[PDB]
């Protein structure tokens, strides 16, 4: 509920919506290594590692969502072999949930939930058991913090998703299926270059179409810009042809192992 | 598993407090929040001074990780800015960095209650509450509870270009599940001493009108004698200063856990020669100014008749000679001391 109307004013908005090439331009050090093909399909990967995080520690979507975001901030600056990613991700957890007033998770159970959800969950990825301590987590939460430049609260399209479907009057029917293609979109870098509500508004036509609910003159009544609305949906349509052609099971341990490895101090 | 090249790189350009800025015996402050100190800029870009807070603790604890998350977001004049903040990796220790304010209002009552015996610019108290309403309206619209308004937490800022403007701080960003469940309570909403279990804007709005009958004073209107949120001494001066409230005055009330342990301690018939007018006029504010008229629509007992900060604001006492000033101080010469320096 903090900070729910500052959007125009916030860090969000001023610092962490990115030009598409620059975002490109400092993939390319990674790019050496692995296809972009490749690429996005780590960032799918990792996308579900911090997702089975959250339910493990039974966090609400919200915070799992701010975690996603934490994550992809990080190596949309920087490479892959800068910190491993295995330990970036409940890292990010962990920022994430200190950021929210409700509970907190604690040392020994974020280091179980890290071990249990990578053995019981990702074994086709992770032959070996969760290597990192605490002191690793506390330690990578330092230059987590210092590289988004101490950003930490996160918008996302589930507040105005909700607002626009109770809007429409049309909650029982399209609002689970919306919310789930919001989660999905989290797959892509499309919170790191539309802000919020172009994005709800973007998964909530892709559940009229899915549908067959007829949104045109409600869609017609809002005042925005269309055109990158239909940017969206088409980025959202190529991630469920990407999502059909691509299995993470049998394709993530070779993928994995092309990444760029963090040199060792000589 | 973290690369070297990378590692060194952001070890070679990490900005390090102690080479950007002199604060060797410049501490100002010294509590539960860590330790403050009056810093100045090492390489001379401009010469004003910073308050400089190592945070209590080490690493990122919930109060650390949310006042830097809210503080990050919040830009508003008469609510404290954070300027930068200060990762120490080696003792993992975090430091932020502000403007610096010379005045607060326990300071500035302080030094008027002290010298009455052993508010002097009209328009002062006035421009002092606008502007301590304007902050907390700020934070109120974008759902930033303070949780701990009192004297001390509102600074003025001294000699510069800010001259005299309220500067909020201290808000209370850290409490579990939002509880004051989870010692002075001088300015704490009575409400909260009856068990209520989450904070609210009205509990805010209470603590400014507290304040306010200070400035008008000097006095905290409801002073008392040094876990539960029951706090017997501290209602009694309420019900000395109040009156005891009537059914009418609060229906609700009865809805409060701590409500039968006020009846099996409190009698109503106690405080019937108890009100609120008869507390400001032997202190000389009159009952029938605009000054008394607004502080009761804030030190109104039941929270749901307790005047929020927009309608505080739009009250004609602001519309009335004289009018507030940006600067509190409206021009005048500042007669307050400077912050005395400290140990370690
Ligand atoms: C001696 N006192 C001093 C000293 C300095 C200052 C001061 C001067 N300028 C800017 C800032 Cl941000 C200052 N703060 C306010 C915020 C605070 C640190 C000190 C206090 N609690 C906290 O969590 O952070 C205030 C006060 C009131 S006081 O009576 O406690």
């Amino acid at each position: 509920k903090a900070m729910a109307g500052n959007f125009w004013q916030s860090s969000h908005y001023l610092q962490w919506i990115l030009d598409k090439q620059d975002l490109l331009k400092e993939r390319q050090k990674d790019l050496k290594f692995l296809s972009e093909e490749e690429y996005w399909k780590l960032q799918i990967f990792f996308t579900n590692v911090i997702q089975a995080l959250g339910e493990h520690l039974k966090l609400r979507q919200q915070v799992i969502a701010t975690a996603t975001v934490y994550f992809k901030r990080f190596y949309a600056r920087y490479s892959l072999k800068s910190i491993d990613p295995v330990l970036m991700a409940p890292t990010c957890v962990f920022l994430a949930s200190k950021v929210e007033e409700f509970g907190v998770v604690s040392n020994t159970r974020l280091i179980a939930a890290a071990t249990s959800v990578l053995k019981t969950r990702f074994s086709y990825a992770f032959p070996k058991e969760f290597p990192y301590r605490m002191n690793h987590i506390l330690e990578c939460e330092f230059y987590l913090l210092e590289l988004m430049d101490c950003c930490l609260i996160v918008y996302h399209p589930y507040r105005p998703l909700l607002q626009y479907v109770q809007d429409m009057g049309q909650e029982d029917m399209l609002l689970p299926l919306a919310w789930r293609i919001v989660n999905d979109t989290y797959r892509t870098d499309l919170c790191l270059l539309y802000p919020p509500f172009m994005i709800a508004l973007a998964c909530l036509h892709v559940a009229c179409v899915v549908q067959q609910k007829d949104a045109r003159q409600w869609f017609a009544e809002l005042s925005v810009d269309m055109e990158k609305i239909l940017e969206i949906i088409r980025v959202i349509l190529k991630l469920y042809e990407q999502w059909k052609n691509f299995d993470e099971r049998k394709e993530m341990a070779t993928i994995l192992s092309k990444m760029p490895k963090p040199k060792p101090p000589p | 598993k973290m690369d070297y090249d990378f590692k060194v790189k952001l070890s070679s350009e990490r900005e390090r407090v102690e080479d950007l800025f002199e604060y060797e015996g410049c501490k100002v402050g010294r509590g539960t929040y860590g330790h403050v100190y009056k810093a100045k800029r090492k390489d001379g870009k401009d010469d004003k001074d910073y308050a400089l807070k190592q945070i209590e603790g080490t690493g990122i604890s919930m109060s650390a990780c949310r006042e830097i998350a809210l503080l990050r977001e919040l830009k508003h004049p008469n609510v404290i800015s954070l300027q930068k903040v200060f990762l120490s990796h080696a003792d993992r220790k975090v430091w932020l960095l502000f403007d610096y304010a010379e005045h607060d209002l326990w300071h500035i009552i302080k030094f008027h209650r002290a010298s009455k015996a052993n508010q002097l610019p009209r328009g002062m108290v006035k421009s002092l509450l606008y502007q301590i309403l304007d902050g907390i309206h700020y934070l109120h619209a974008n759902w930033v509870l303070h949780r701990d308004l009192k004297p001390a937490n509102i600074l003025v800022m001294g000699e510069g270009p800010e001259r005299g403007r309220v500067k909020i701080a201290d808000m209370g960003f850290a409490r579990l599940f939002n509880s004051p469940l989870k010692v002075t309570f001088w300015y704490r909403a009575p409400e909260l001493l009856l068990g209520a279990r989450h904070y609210t804007k009205a509990i805010d709005i209470w603590a400014i009108g507290c304040i306010f009958a200070e400035l008008l004073t000097s006095e905290p209107i409801f002073h008392c004698r040094q876990s539960n949120p029951y706090h017997h001494d501290q209602l009694d001066r309420i019900f000395n200063v109040m009156g005891f409230p009537a059914d009418k005055d609060w229906e609700d009330i009865k809805k409060m856990p701590e409500h039968s342990t006020l009846m099996k301690d409190f009698r109503r018939n106690t405080y019937t020669n108890c009100s609120l007018i008869k507390y400001m006029e032997k202190h000389k504010v009159k009952p029938d100014s605009k000054a008394f008229h607004l502080l009761q629509k804030l030190l109104t007992m039941d929270p749901i008749k307790r005047i929020t900060s927009e309608q505080a604001m739009q009250d004609p006492y602001f519309l009335e000679d004289p009018l507030p000033t940006s600067d509190v101080f409206a021009g005048c010469q500042i007669p307050y001391p400077k912050r005395e320096f400290l140990t370690e």
